[PDB]
RNA sequence: UGGGAGAGGUA
C-alpha cells in the first residue's frame, strides 16, 4: 500500500512533459521578443527537444529493455514484469534484505517463487495471475464475497490495505451444494497473520487456488510437492528453453 | 602470455624453434602505471640497485 | 633492466621539464578531414613521435633505411611508433596551481605543514581573501588571513611595507619562505613544555612531516604545480567507432580544457586585464587542473556528454577497475580457453578429457615446431594450410605434442589453491571438458553448467612445476586441515554401501568360499547375492617393525560384497576396514588409513579402483526413487490431532484469561516442537527398521533396504532434516523478521502443502536465497583482506632457536570437550619437554614433530597439556622458521622453506566463509555457618578433575553462588553440585556479628520506606543521582559490628569491616539481628561471517568489558558526575587514574575489593586491544583463535589453528616507543616491530640502553595499509592516500614481497623462486 | 614419473630444487642434445629428466660436476 | 520441450553430479534439434579516399 | 530415452519430478492402449468406451466430457490425437492425488507402485531393484557448448 | 493532460499567448513488419492544433488582434503493437513496469 | 580495430 506501479504510459507521459517544458521555455522566450504579425507558431515550436527526450527514453532508459524472445513464455513474463530499480526507484548495490523479502501483502499481487537468483533477487518480481492495478496504481486481487456463510459468485478486487481488515478464507477450504463451508474451525488470514476462524466470521474467499503464483510459476505441475528453492529455478529455467524442430 | 612484448614474440618463435624457454622482462602495464603516476606530478622511478 | 628498488618522491619543475619532449601549446587533437595530428597539439608527431611504423608524417621517408632521421618537410623523426607511449610532454602553466592530492587527501599535507586551517587555505586558493607573507611592521603577523576590506585599509595604511598575495601563488610563496629546520627546532622544544595530549599528538604529526621532508630532500613548494606533465598519446588514444566518429577520451577532454584555460590566462595576462577577470580566469585554471588530476574530489564532478563524471588520472590509478587491481595483480592470458565440463568416469586421477578443437587451437606453435622438425612443412604458408585443413598427419602430430604436456584447469572463484590443478589431457571428440569425478569436491564443481578454463604452460620450468607441484595426484590432502580432499561423493558411496550391506536370507547364504575370486565368480554367475553371509578364507598382510609385509590367513564371517571389495583393497591394511557397511566417513577413513600406512601411489590407485567399483556396483544396484519410498508414519494424524487438542486447550485458557499472549505463544511453540520431534522420531523408526519381515527362521528385524533410507544412511546425499521434510512433517517456519509462527506446516512434500503453507515457506526460501549472494560478496571481500595482510609471510629460516610458545590444552568449554589434544597438537613441535610425574613420567624431547604414534603415546599416557611453539612466538624477523610452523598439512612431513604460508593461511580461513573428582582454581572463598562454600571472588571457575590427571569437565561458578561439596573428594556426577542466584546478585559478607545501621541515615542515605508488596519495613537504598545535599559526599556503608558496636575486622589485614554498598541493594534485614560469616545482606538485580570479520578487523565492541589495569584496592573516583568515575588504589604504587563509566553501565566489582591486573569490572564482550594491552601476546592469540574456531566449529568446518596464528602474527607487527632508547625513535609513534627488535639487538651488541616498546593489535585493513611497502599498500586500498603519503615521505619499496614481485613481474620469493631470490640477495650483498 | 613424483622427492629432499634441477637436465636434453641416461620410451624431455632423477643417476652436484668436467675437457 | 522416457538410476557414473545420460535415439529422431537464424551485415561506406 | 540420477532428489526435495514421472507413465500407458486399438482397427464403440472410461476417472473432478455428443469422425480424430499419449491437466495447489495417479496406472495395465524391472543394456543382466520409469518433460536451455567453447 | 499542464503560456509581459486547441495522431508511415525489416522505429506523427492570440497592450484589454490556427508537428511518439511491445530502431523492446 | 556505459543471464 506504500508502493504503487508506475507503468509505461505514465513514464512516457512524464518524459513528454519534460520535453514539453524544455520547449515551452524557449517558445515563451521567442514570443517575448519576436515580431507579432508574421510570427507563426510553426517556426517557433521546435520538434527537437520533445522528440529527443521521448526517443532517449524509449531507446535507452533503464526500463526500456531488449525483449527476451526465447519462447512465448519468455516474452509474456517480460511483459508482466515489475522492477524496483530504474529512475526514481532503488539501486542494486545499496539495497538491503528488507526490500528483498516476501512481505505478507504479496498474497495475490506479486509472485513469491519467480525472481532472478543473483544480485537481482528481491528487486525484480513478477505479477501474479489475477493481479490488477487501481486507478492510483496500487495492486489489487479479486476475492469472492461470502454472505451469511454462502460463498457467492460476486467478485471484489481488494487493494493491498483493504484486505488487511477482513478475514479472508483460503482457496483450499471445502464447499458444497454452492453453499457454505463444511467445517467450523476454518483457516483464514487477517491483519498480516493467518490463524483459525469460525465458519460465519469469514468475510472473503480467494477466487482460485492459483491466485498467488505468477504465469510461469503456474505452468509447473505438482508445484506444491516442490521445495521453493527448486520451484523458483524451474520457473526461471522455463524461460530459457529454445523452441525445437517439432513441437510436443 | 601477457603484456610483455619482446617476451611474447620471443616465446612464440622459441616454441616454434622447439626450445621451450622464456626470457621475460617488464610488463607494459607497469610502464603504463609509471607514466600515469608521473603524469600525476609524482616522480616514481625504478631505482637501479 | 636490473634494479632492486622502486623510489617515489615529489617532482621538480625541472624534473618535469627533463621528462618532457616539447611543450603542448594548442588544444587540438587531430585534424578530422585527414586523420593527421596538429603541430604542437595534444597528439603532435614532432613531440610524441611518428604515427606509422618507420615513416614520417609527410610520407617522404618511408623505409627503415632512414632508421632515425629528422625529416625536413615536417620535422617528425622517423622511428618506431613505440615511442608514442614513452614520450611525455609538458604544459607551462601561466600561473601556479595547487596539486589536489596535497590539498585534499586528508590530512591535507599543507595545513599540516604551515599549521593553517584547510578552510583558510581554500579561502586563499579560491581568491576569496588575502594572506600576508612578510610584515615589516609589528602590527602584522605571518599566515594571517585578511579580508579584502582589511587588505584595502592596511594597504592605504602601511603603503608598501607588507606584501599580501592571494591564490596559489601566495601559498607557493609561503612554502618557499618557510624554514623547515628552524620550525622543527621550535616544535621540538615546544614538545618539552607540552602537557596537553592533543597538542602533543598534533605536534608529533607536524614534527614527523617536517622531518620526513628534510630527510627526503623534497622542497616543500613542489606541492604547487608550475609545470604540468602530459600523458603520452598512446596511453590516452583516440578510438574511432564504426560510423566514422571518434569516441570520447576523457583524459583528452580534460587536457584540452586545461590548455584552453591556460591560453586564455596567457592572453589576459598579456592584455593587461582587469583584476576581477584575471582572478576568475586563474580560479578556472586551478579548478580545471584539479579536475584533470582528480575530478570528483574538490567540487562537483565535471561531467561528459552522457552525464557521467569524466575519468581522470586518479580514477585510472585507483579502484577495482584501476590499473593496479585490474592489470597488475591479474590479467588476461594467451594459450587459454574455456568450455563446459562433463563427467569422465573412465579417467585416471591425473587425466582430463580435452576436446580436439580446443587443444588444436591452444597448441598451434608446438604443431608448427613439430611440422618443421619432421619436415612435412617447409614454408609457413604450407604449415598454415596443413594445420588449417586438419590433416591426419596433423592429428598425429597433435597426439605426439599433447603427450606428457600438462594443462592447468581452473574454475572461478578460486577460493583456495586446489581450484587450479594440473592434468594430463586426453584428446576426445566433443566440445566439453571431461573432469574426473573425484576432484569435483576440490573444485566445488557439479555439472549443471559450470565452466572451466584451460591454461597451457609453456616453459620446461612451468611444465615441471605443473608436474611436481600442481598435479592432481600430489594434492591428496587439504592444506587447511590435514584431511584428504579426494573423497568419494555420493555414487561411489551409494555403490560401496550397497556392496557392503548385508541381508539375512538373500541367496546362497552360509556357503564357505575359497576366496574373493570365488565370491566374484559366484555373484557374476548369479548363484549368490551381494549380501549373503558366507565364510570367506581371507589373507591379509600386516606391516612388521621393519617395512615388510607378512601374511596371516584365516576364515572370516563376511558377505559376498566385502570379499569382492577385498580384491581392490591393497596389501597392508586389515580386514576390519572392509568388514562393515561403508558410509562416507568409513570410506574416507579407509582412504586415510591406506595413505598413512602405504604412501601416495597405492592411495592413488586405490582411490581410482574405489571409484570404478562404486560406480559399477551402483549401476548394478538399480536403486531408484519412487513415490512409495517416502513412507509416512501412520500415527501422524494421531500426533497432529493431539497437538490440535492441546492448542485448543491453551486457546480456551486464553479465552478464560488466566494466561497472557506471550506465555500462550511460548507454550504453543513448545507444544508444536514436541509434536514435530515425536512425528520425526516415529517416521525415522518406521523408515529405518521397515524390513522387520524376513525369513529362514522367523520374522527377524534388520537395517532397512529402503532407497531413501540408504541414500540418507550412507552419507551419500541427504540428512535427517531433509528426510523429515520429505516423509514426516515440514516443521516450524519463521517470519521474515525471525519470529516463529504459532502454527507450523504439518504437511510434507509427499502429501503437498496448500497455498498458505507454501506462502509461509517462501519467506525462509527467499531469506536463504538472498543470504547466499550477500554472503559470497562478504566472503570474497574478507578473503581479499586476509591475503593482503598475510601475503609476504614466507618461511625464510630453519630454526629461530627460541623457548617461547603456546600451551595447547583441550578445549573443555561448556559441559564437553570440543577438540581433544590429539587434534589440537598433531603436527606441532614441542617448545619444551613433557614434565609430569603423571602415570609413567613420559619424556619426549624438545623440537620433535609430533607424529601420529607420538599422539597415540600422548593418548596412552593421558597427557593433559603441552607447550608447543607457534608462529606468533617465532624469533625470526622477516618471516618465520620451519620449527615454529611444524607440519606442512598438505604433505604431512615438516614444512620446507620458501613456502607462502600466509597465502595458504588466508585461503584456508576465507574459503568456508560461503559455508558460514572436584577441583577449584582461583580459590578465594569461605564457608558459611551451614557448612557450605560460598564464593566471594568473581573470577573463579570449577574444574572436574578425573582419575587419569586430565580435566574432562569445567564450569564457571557464578559470583554469589554457594557450593554444596568441598574440594578434592570424589564428586557424584550427573548434577551441577553448586547452586547460584541467577536473577539477582547478593552482597555476601564473610564476617560475623550483629548489624548496627551506622555510617548511614535511614531517610537520607537510603529512602526510608517499607517495600510496597510485602508490608515489612525494608531498607531500599536510593542511588547517587537522587541523593540529598549530604548524600553527594558520603555513601551508606553497612558496618557489620559486634554485639555492642565495635567494627569487626578482616582476618589477616587491618581493614575494619565496614562495607560500602551501592544503590539498588535492597536490605530486608533490620538492626539487632545476627549476621553470620558467609551470608548476604541485600540483593542487587541484573551472523557468523560478520563475527569472523569483526574478530579479524580488531573492531572494538560498543560495550566493552572494562578491565582492571593494575593490582590494588578498587575505589570510586571523582563523584557527583554524570559519568561515574573509578580509581584503583594500589598497595604499593600511585594510581589516581580515572575512567568515565556511562549512565546505563552497571558495575560488577564494588568499591571495597582487591582487584588484580586484568580483572573484569563490567560484564560484556571483551575488546582485543584491551586484552593485548593488559594480558599479552599469548592471551590475545588464544582469544582470537578460540573466538574464530567457535564459529568454525559451530558450522562444522575443520580448520587448523596455525593459520589463525599466522594471521594474528601479521596483525601484531607494530610497536610504539614509550621510553626512547639511543636510536632516533622519539615517543608514541608506530614503528615496525622487526626493525625495533633489530635495533635493540644491535644496541645490546654494542652495549647500550635499548628501547622499550608495546605491541599494537591492528586490524587487517589497518595492518595491510600500514605495511612498509607502498606498492602493496597502494595495490590493496586507498591508493590516493598511500601514494600521497609515500610521495611526501620519499619512500622506496625494496620489493621484498609476493605482491611487489607479482606487480613488477619477477619471480616471487616463494617456492621455486626462493633459490633465485636468495641468489640475488647474496649477489647484491656480497658484491 | 608419469604418474607421481613422490619417489623423486624422496630421492632429493625438496620439491622446489627438484623442479629446478629437472629443468636444467631437460634443457640439456632439449637444447644441448646430451644423451638421456635412462632409455627414452618415446617421452618428453621433462619426464625423461624426472625419470633420471628418480632412478638416481643425476643430482644437482652430479649435474655440476658433469658440466664442470665438460668445461675442463673443452677448455 | 519434449516428453522423454526417463529412468531414475545411477548408470556407471555417467550421471554423477546433476549430469544426464541421453540415448542415441533422441539424437537420431531429432527431438531437441533447434534452428538458430543469424544475421550478418555489410555496409558500403563513403571513404574520403 | 534418458537416464537421470536418483541422488539429486532427496537433498533438493522436488518431488514433483517423481510425481510427474509417474503421471507421465500413466498417460503414456493410456496412449499405448489407444494406439493398440487404433492399429488393430477395433471399432468406434470400443474406442468410445475406453476413452470415456479414461476421461471420467478422477475422484470428484470438475471436468465432464461426454463422447455421446461426439460424432464418429470426431472420435476417430480424437483417438488419432490421443494415440501418442493422453494429455493431463493438473492445476497448481489443486493437483492429482497419488490415489488418482495409481487409479490411472491401474487403468493403463501398468504397475501400481510406478516401478518396473529394467534389464541391463550391455551385459543383458537385470538390475536388482525396480527402477522408476516414466515420462518427464525435458527442455533444452540456451546455454549450448557451441557458444561456450 | 501533458498539454493542459503547460498550455497556455503568456509572454514576459503579457502581450501575446499560445492556446492549445486539440491534438491528433497521423497514420504511421510503415506497418510493424516494414519497420522490423527496414530498421526504423515504428512511430506516428503528432499533429496538434494551436491558437496564437495577441494582446493589444496599447489597448486596456485588447483581446483580439491576430488569431492563428495552423497545424503544428511536435515530434514523433513510438506506438505499441498489438502484443505490448515497441519496435525501436527495428529491434523489439519492452518497457517494464516500475514499483516505486 | 577497440574504449565506456546501461540492461539481462550462468556457476
Ligand atoms: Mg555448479
Ligand atoms: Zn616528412
Ligand atoms: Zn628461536
Amino acid at each position: 500500500g506504500n508502493r504503487r506501479i508506475r507503468s509505461v504510459g505514465e513514464m512516457a507521459e512524464n518524459q513528454f512533459r519534460v520535453g514539453l517544458v524544455r520547449v515551452e521555455r524557449a517558445v515563451k522566450e521567442r514570443l517575448s521578443l519576436g515580431d507579432l504579425d508574421t510570427l507563426m507558431p510553426q517556426d517557433m515550436i521546435n520538434a527537437k527537444p520533445i522528440s529527443a527526450a521521448v526517443k532517449e527514453f524509449f531507446g535507452s532508459s533503464q526500463l526500456s529493455q531488449f525483449m527476451d524472445q526465447n519462447n512465448p513464455l519468455s516474452e509474456i513474463t517480460h511483459k508482466r514484469r515489475i522492477s524496483a530499480l530504474g529512475p526514481g526507484g532503488l539501486t542494486r548495490e545499496r539495497a538491503g534484505f528488507e526490500v528483498r523479502d516476501v512481505h505478507p501483502t504479496h498474497y495475490g499481487r506479486v509472485c513469491p517463487i519467480e525472481t532472478p537468483e543473483g544480485p537481482n533477487i528481491g528487486l525484480i518480481n513478477s505479477l501474479s495471475v489475477y493481479a490488477q492495478t487501481n486507478e492510483y496504481g496500487f495492486l489489487e486481487t479479486p476475492y469472492r464475497k461470502v454472505t451469511d456463510g454462502v460463498v457467492t459468485d460476486e467478485i471484489h478486487y481488494l487493494s493491498a490495505i483493504e484486505e488487511g481488515n477482513y478475514v479472508i478464507a483460503q482457496a483450499n477450504s471445502n464447499l458444497d451444494e454452492e453453499g457454505h463451508f463444511v467445517e467450523d474451525l476454518v483457516t483464514c488470514r487477517s491483519k498480516g497473520e493467518s490463524s483459525l476462524f469460525s465458519r460465519d466470521q469469514v468475510d472473503y474467499m480467494d477466487v482460485s487456488t492459483q491466485q498467488v503464483v505468477s504465469v510461469g510459476a503456474s505452468l509447473i505441475p505438482f508445484l506444491e510437492h516442490d521445495d521453493a528453492n527448486r520451484a523458483l529455478m524451474g520457473a526461471n529455467m522455463q524461460r530459457q528453453a529454445v523452441p525445437t524442430l517439432r513441437a510436443d | 602470455k601477457s603484456d610483455d612484448v619482446n617476451g611474447r614474440t620471443k616465446m612464440y618463435k622459441n616454441i616454434v624453434d622447439g626450445n621451450h624457454q622464456m626470457e621475460p622482462g617488464m610488463p607494459e602495464s607497469f610502464n603504463v602505471l609509471l607514466k600515469e603516476i608521473r603524469s600525476l606530478g609524482i616522480n616514481i622511478e625504478l631505482e637501479d640497485e | 633492466e636490473e634494479f632492486d628498488a622502486i623510489k617515489i618522491a615529489l617532482a621538480s619543475p625541472d624534473m618535469i621539464r627533463s621528462w618532457s619532449f616539447g611543450e603542448v601549446k594548442k588544444p587540438e587533437t587531430i585534424n578530422y578531414r585527414t586523420f593527421k595530428p596538429e603541430r604542437d597539439g595534444l597528439f603532435c608527431a614532432r613531440i610524441f613521435g611518428p604515427v606509422k611504423d618507420y615513416e614520417c608524417l609527410c610520407g617522404k621517408y618511408k623505409r627503415l633505411k632512414h632508421r632515425g632521421v629528422i625529416c625536413e618537410k615536417c620535422g617528425v623523426e622517423v622511428t618506431q611508433t613505440k615511442v608514442r607511449r614513452e614520450r611525455m610532454g609538458h604544459i607551462e602553466l601561466a600561473s601556479p596551481t595547487a596539486h589536489i592530492w596535497f590539498l585534499k587527501s586528508l590530512p591535507s599535507r599543507i595545513g599540516l605543514l604551515l599549521d593553517m586551517p584547510l578552510r583558510d587555505i581554500e579561502r586563499v586558493l579560491y581568491f576569496e581573501s588575502y594572506v600576508v607573507i612578510e610584515g615589516g611592521m609589528t602590527n602584522l603577523e605571518r599566515q594571517q588571513i585578511l579580508t579584502e576590506e582589511q587588505y584595502l585599509d592596511a594597504l592605504e595604511e602601511f603603503g608598501d611595507e607588507f606584501d599580501a598575495k592571494m591564490g596559489a601563488e601566495a601559498i607557493q610563496a609561503l612554502l618557499k619562505s618557510m624554514d623547515l629546520e628552524q620550525e622543527c627546532e621550535q616544535l621540538r622544544e615546544e614538545l618539552n613544555e607540552t602537557n596537553s595530549e592533543t597538542k602533543r599528538k598534533k605536534l608529533t604529526k607536524r614534527i614527523k612531516l617536517l622531518e620526513a621532508f628534510v630527510q627526503s630532500g623534497n622542497k616543500p613548494e613542489w606541492m604547487i604545480l608550475t609545470v604540468l606533465p602530459v600523458l603520452p598519446p598512446d596511453l590516452r588514444p583516440l578510438v574511432p567507432l564504426d560510423g566514422g566518429r571518434f569516441a570520447t577520451s576523457d583524459l583528452n577532454d580534460l587536457y584540452r580544457r586545461v590548455i584552453n584555460r591556460n591560453n586564455r590566462l596567457k592572453r589576459l595576462l598579456d592584455l593587461a586585464a582587469p583584476d576581477i577577470i584575471v582572478r576568475n580566469e586563474k580560479r578556472m585554471l586551478q579548478e580545471a587542473v584539479d579536475a584533470l588530476l582528480d575530478n570528483g574530489r574538490r567540487g562537483r564532478a565535471i561531467t561528459g556528454s552522457n552525464k557521467r563524471p569524466l575519468k581522470s588520472l586518479a580514477d585510472m590509478i585507483k579502484g577495482k577497475q584501476g590499473r593496479f587491481r585490474q592489470n597488475l595483480l591479474g590479467k588476461r592470458v594467451d594459450y587459454s580457453g574455456r568450455s563446459v565440463i562433463t563427467v569422465g568416469p573412465y579417467l585416471r586421477l591425473h587425466q582430463c578429457g580435452l576436446p580436439k578443437k580446443m587443444a588444436l587451437e591452444l597448441f598451434k606453435p608446438f604443431i608448427y615446431g613439430k611440422l618443421e622438425l619432421r619436415g612435412l612443412a617447409t614454408t609457413i604458408k604450407a604449415a598454415k594450410k596443413m594445420v588449417e585443413r586438419e590433416e591426419a598427419v596433423v592429428w598425429d602430430i597433435l597426439d605426439e605434442v599433447i603427450r606428457e604436456h600438462p594443462v592447468l584447469l581452473n574454475r572461478a572463484p578460486t577460493l583456495h589453491r586446489l581450484g587450479i590443478q594440473a592434468f594430463e589431457p586426453v584428446l576426445i571428440e566433443g566440445k566439453a571438458i571431461q573432469l574426473h569425478p573425484l576432484v569435483c569436491a576440490a573444485y566445488n564443481a557439479d555439472f549443471d553448467g559450470d565452466q572451466m578454463a584451460v591454461h597451457v604452460p609453456l616453459t620446461l620450468e612451468a611444465q615441471l612445476e605443473a608436474r611436481a607441484l600442481m598435479m592432481s595426484t600430489n594434492n591428496i590432502l587439504s592444506p587447511a586441515n590435514g584431511e584428504p580432499i579426494i573423497v568419494p561423493s555420493q555414487d561411489v558411496v551409494l555403490g560401496l554401501y550397497y556392496m557392503t550391506r548385508d541381508c539375512v536370507n538373500a541367496k546362497g547364504e552360509g556357503m564357505v568360499l575359497t576366496g574373493p575370486k570365488e565370491a566374484e565368480r559366484l555373484y557374476r554367475s548369479g548363484l549368490a547375492s551381494l549380501h549373503a553371509r558366507v565364510k570367506v578364507r581371507i589373507t591379509e598382510y600386516e606391516k612388521d617393525a621393519n617395512g615388510e609385509l607378512v601374511a596371516k590367513t584365516s576364515l572370516k564371517d563376511t558377505t559376498v560384497g566385502r570379499a569382492i571389495l577385498w580384491m581392490i583393497v591393497p596389501k597392508g591394511l586389515p580386514y576390519s576396514i572392509v568388514n562393515q557397511a561403508l558410509g562416507k566417513k568409513a570410506i574416507s577413513k579407509m582412504l586415510n588409513t591406506c595413505y598413512r600406512i602405504l604412501g601416495l601411489k597405492p592411495t592413488v590407485i586405490f582411490a581410482d579402483q574405489i571409484m570404478y567399483t562404486g560406480f559399477a556396483y551402483a549401476a548394478r544396484s538399480g536403486a531408484s526413487v519412487g513415490i512409495d519410498d517416502m513412507v509416512i508414519p501412520e500415527k501422524k494424524h494421531e500426533i497432529i490431532s493431539e497437538a490440535e487438542a492441546e492448542v485448543a486447550e491453551i486457546q480456551e485458557q486464553f479465552q478464560s484469561g488466566l494466561v497472557t499472549a506471550g506465555e500462550r505463544y511460548n507454550k504453543v511453540i513448545d507444544i508444536w516442537a514436541a509434536a514435530n520431534d515425536r512425528v520425526s522420531k516415529a517416521m525415522m523408526d518406521n523408515l529405518q527398521t521397515e524390513t522387520v519381515i524376513n525369513r529362514d527362521g522367523q520374522e527377524e528385524k534388520q537395517v532397512s533396504f529402503n532407497s531413501i533410507y540408504m541414500m540418507a544412511d550412507s552419507g551419500a546425499r541427504g540428512s535427517a532434516a531433509q528426510i523429515r521434510q520429505l516423509a514426516g512433517m515440514r516443521g516450524l517456519m519463521a517470519k521474515p523478521d525471525g519470529s516463529i509462527i504459532e502454527t507450523p506446516i504439518t504437511a510434507n512434500f509427499r502429501e503437498g502443502l496448500n497455498v498458505l503453507q507454501y506462502f509461509i515457506s517462501t519467506h525462509g526460501a527467499r531469506k536463504g536465497l538472498a543470504d547466499t549472494a550477500l554472503k559470497t560478496a562478504n566472503s570474497g571481500y574478507l578473503t581479499r583482506r586476509l591475503v593482503d595482510v598475510a601475503q609476504d609471510l614466507v618461511v625464510t629460516e630453519d630454526d629461530c632457536g627460541t623457548h617461547e610458545g603456546i600451551m595447547m590444552t583441550p578445549v573443555i568449554e561448556g559441559g564437553d570437550v570440543k577438540e581433544p589434544l590429539r587434534d589440537r597438537v598433531l603436527g606441532r613441535v614441542t617448545a619444551e619437554d613433557v614434565l609430569k610425574p603423571g602415570t609413567a613420567d613420559i619424556l619426549v624431547p624438545r623440537n620433535t614433530l609430533l607424529h601420529e604414534q607420538w599422539c597415540d603415546l600422548l593418548e596412552e599416557n593421558s597427557v593433559d597439556a603441552v607447550k608447543v611453539r607457534s608462529v606468533v612466538s617465532c624469533d625470526t624477523d622477516f618471516g618465520v622458521c620451519a620449527h615454529c610452523y611444524g607440519r606442512d598439512l598438505a604433505r604431512g612431513h615438516i614444512i620446507n622453506k620458501g613456502e607462502a604460508i600466509g597465502v595458504i593461511a588466508a585461503q584456508s580461513i576465507g574459503e568456508p566463509g560461503t559455508q558460514l573428582s572436584i577441583k577449584l582454581s582461583n580459590v578465594k572463598s569461605v564457608v558459611n555457618s551451614s557448612g557450605k562454600l560460598v564464593i566471594t571472588s568473581r573470577n573463579t571457575e570449577l574444574k572436574l578433575i578425573d582419575e587419569f590427571g586430565r580435566t574432562k569437565e569445567s564450569y564457571k561458578v557464578p559470583y554469589g553462588a554457594v557450593l554444596a561439596k568441598g574440594d578434592g573428594e570424589q564428586v557424584a556426577g550427573g548434577e551441577t553440585v553448586a547452586n547460584w542466584d541467577p536473577h539477582t546478585m547478593p552482597v555476601i559478607t564473610e564476617v560475623s556479628g550483629f548489624v548496627r545501621f551506622t555510617d548511614m541515615i535511614d531517610g537520607q542515605t537510603i529512602t526510608r520506606q517499607t517495600d510496597e508488596l510485602t508490608g515489612l519495613s525494608s531498607l531500599v537504598v536510593l542511588d547517587s543521582a537522587e541523593r540529598t545535599a549530604g548524600g553527594k559526599d558520603l555513601r551508606p556503608a553497612l558496618k557489620i559490628v559486634d554485639a555492642q558496636g565495635n567494627d569487626v575486622l578482616i582476618p589477616g589485614t587491618d581493614m575494619p569491616a565496614q562495607y560500602f554498598l551501592p544503590g539498588k541493594a535492597i536490605v530486608q534485614l533490620e538492626d539487632g539481628v545476627q549476621i553470620s560469616s558467609g551470608d548476604t545482606l541485600a540483593r542487587i538485580p541484573q551472523g557468523g561471517l560478520p563475527r569472523v570479520a569483526d574478530l579479524f578487523e580488531a573492531r572494538r565492541p560498543k560495550e566493552p568489558a572494562i578491565l582492571a589495569e593494575i593490582s590494588g584496592i578498587v575505589s570510586f573516583g571523582k563523584e557527583t558526575k554524570g559519568k561515574r568515575r573509578l580509581v584503583i588504589t594500589p598497595v604499593d604504587g600511585s594510581d589516581p587514574y580515572e575512567e568515565m563509566i556511562p549512565k546505563w553501565r552497571q558495575l560488577n566489582v564494588f568499591e571495597g575489593e582487591r582487584v588484580e591486573r586484568g580483572d573484569v569490572i563490567s560484564d560484556g564482550p571483551e575488546a582485543p586491544h584491551d586484552i593485548l594491552r593488559l594480558r599479552g601476546v599469548h592471551a590475545v592469540t588464544r582469544y582470537i583463535v578460540n573466538e574464530v574456531q567457535d564459529v568454525y566449529r559451530l558450522q562444522g568446518v575443520k580448520i587448523n589453528d596455525k593459520h589463525i596464528e599466522v594471521i594474528v602474527r601479521q596483525m601484531l607487527r607494530k610497536a610504539t616507543i614509550v621510553n626512547a632508547g639511543s636510536s632516533d625513535f622519539l615517543e608514541g609513534e608506530q614503528v615496525e616491530y622487526s626493525r625495533v627488535k633489530i635495533a635493540n639487538r644491535e644496541l645490546e651488541a654494542n652495549g647500550k640502553v635499548g628501547a622499550t616498546y608495546s605491541r599494537d593489535l591492528l586490524g587487517i585493513t589497518k595492518a595491510s595499509l600500514a605495511t612498509e611497502s607502498f606498492i602493496s599498500a597502494a595495490s590493496f586500498q586507498e591508493t590516493t592516500r598511500v601514494l600521497t603519503e609515500a610521495a611526501v615521505a620519499g619512500k622506496r619499496d625494496e620489493l621484498r614481497g609476493l605482491k611487489e614481485n607479482v606487480i613488477v613481474g619477477r619471480l616471487i620469493p616463494a617456492g621455486t623462486g626462493y633459490a633465485y631470490h636468495q641468489d640475488r640477495m647474496r649477489r647484491r650483498a656480497a658484491g | 614419473a608419469r604418474v607421481t613424483v613422490q619417489d623423486a622427492v624422496e630421492k632429493i629432499g625438496n620439491r622446489f630444487d627438484l623442479v629446478l634441477v629437472a629443468a636444467r637436465r631437460a634443457r640439456q636434453m632439449q637444447v644441448g642434445g646430451k644423451d638421456p641416461l635412462v632409455p627414452e620410451e618415446n617421452d618428453k624431455t621433462t619426464v625423461i629428466a624426472l625419470r633420471e632423477i628418480e632412478e638416481g643417476l643425476i643430482n644437482n652436484q652430479i649435474l655440476d660436476v658433469r658440466e664442470r668436467q665438460e668445461q675442463q675437457e673443452q677448455e | 520441450g519434449q516428453n522423454m522416457r526417463v529412468a531414475f538410476m545411477p548408470w556407471n557414473g555417467y550421471n554423477f553430479e546433476d549430469s544426464i545420460l541421453v540415448s542415441e535415439r533422441v539424437v537420431q529422431e531429432d527431438r531437441f534439434t533447434t534452428i538458430h537464424i543469424q544475421e550478418l551485415a555489410c555496409v558500403s561506406r563513403d571513404t574520403k579516399l | 530415452d534418458i537416464v537421470l540420477n536418483p541422488l539429486g532428489v532427496p537433498s533438493r526435495m522436488n518431488i514433483g519430478q517423481i510425481l510427474e514421472t509417474h503421471l507421465g507413465m500413466a498417460a503414456k500407458g493410456i496412449g499405448d492402449k489407444i494406439n493398440a486399438m487404433l492399429k488393430q482397427q477395433q471399432e468406434v464403440a470400443k474406442l468410445r468406451e475406453f476413452i470415456q472410461r479414461a476421461y471420467d476417472l478422477g475422484a470428484d473432478v470438475r471436468q465432464k466430457v461426454d463422447l455421446s455428443t461426439f460424432s464418429d469422425e470426431e472420435v476417430m480424430r480424437l483417438a488419432e490425437n490421443l494415440r501418442k499419449g493422453m494429455p493431463i491437466a493438473t492445476p497448481v495447489f489443486d493437483g492429482a492425488k497419488e490415489a488418482e495417479i495409481k487409479e490411472l496406472l491401474k487403468l493403463g495395465d501398468l504397475p501400481t507402485s510406478g516401478q518396473i524391472r529394467l534389464y541391463d543394456g550391455r551385459t543383458g543382466e537385470q538390475f536388482e531393484r525396480p527402477v522408476t520409469v516414466g515420462y518427464m518433460y525435458m527442455l533444452k536451455l540456451n546455454h549450448l557448448v557451441d557458444d561456450k567453447m | 493532460a501533458a498539454f493542459r499542464s503547460v498550455f497556455p503560456i503568456q509572454s514576459y509581459s503579457g502581450n501575446s499567448e499560445l492556446q492549445y486547441v486539440s491534438y491528433r495522431l497521423g497514420e504511421p508511415v510503415f506497418d510493424v513488419q516494414e519497420c522490423q525489416i527496414r530498421g526504423v522505429t515504428y512511430s506516428a506523427p503528432l499533429r496538434v492544433k494551436l491558437r496564437l492570440v495577441i494582446y493589444e497592450r496599447e489597448a486596456p484589454e485588447g483581446t483580439v488582434k491576430d488569431i492563428k490556427e495552423q497545424e503544428v508537428y511536435m515530434g514523433e511518439i513510438p506506438l505499441m503493437t498489438d502484443n505490448g511491445t515497441f519496435v525501436i530502431n527495428g529491434t523489439e523492446r519492452v518497457i517494464v513496469s516500475q514499483l516505486h
